[PDB]
């Protein structure tokens, strides 16, 4: 039993989700989103930073 | 004239409890992670989380802090408080942006029950 990273409500246990370290989101809701921009990140090129994920270099650094 | 002080600028994704859906649900009703400071007046030693998307800086949380605030460091990297409205919920991206914004949550509770 896990909580979403993007939206912070737990993922079915029995479900895929998407995972990185110890962060995990939800791969069927909009949840694993450009921490800055919303643009749905699943399938597509990702910048993870801890808890963030980015989209883009520009918005990396917009959150810096 | 004395602009209020920023103590402290974290990034989190500010959220509110939805109880007829009972669930977490983004402040402001849009996704995205804000920038978070806590302001304080330094004239009147009162304190307030001011919360704005980083994307187009809109203001999502404008919340006072009152003597007496139940902090709630829920995990690690999301922190909760309620008062007679809402609960309201901070996502940090990381264990230093938690960290940092509880510091000042203390620093400010410190003033407040002086
Ligand atoms: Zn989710
Ligand atoms: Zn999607
Ligand atoms: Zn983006």
């Amino acid at each position: 039993a896990v909580v979403c990273q993007g939206c912070h409500n737990a993922i079915d246990p029995e479900v895929q989700r998407v995972t990185y370290n110890n962060f995990s989101w939800h791969a069927s809701t909009e949840c694993f989103l450009c921490s800055c921009c919303s643009k749905c990140l699943i399938g597509q090129k990702f910048m993870p930073v801890e808890g963030m994920v980015f989209c883009s270099v520009e918005c990396k650094k917009r959150m810096s | 004239r004395m602009s209020e002080q920023s103590i402290c600028q974290a990034r989190a994704a500010v959220m509110v409890y939805d109880d007829a859906n009972k669930k977490w649900v983004p402040a402001g009703g849009s996704t995205g992670f804000s920038r978070v400071h806590i302001y304080h007046h330094t004239g009147n030693n009162t304190f307030r989380v001011v919360g704005r998307k980083i994307q187009d800086h809109q203001v999502v949380i404008n919340c006072a802090i009152p003597k007496g605030l139940k902090y709630n460091q829920a995990t690690q990297t999301f922190h909760q408080w309620r008062d007679a409205r809402q609960v309201y919920g901070l996502n940090f991206g990381s264990k230093e942006d938690a960290n940092v914004f509880a510091s000042a949550m203390m620093h400010a509770l410190e003033v407040l029950n002086s």
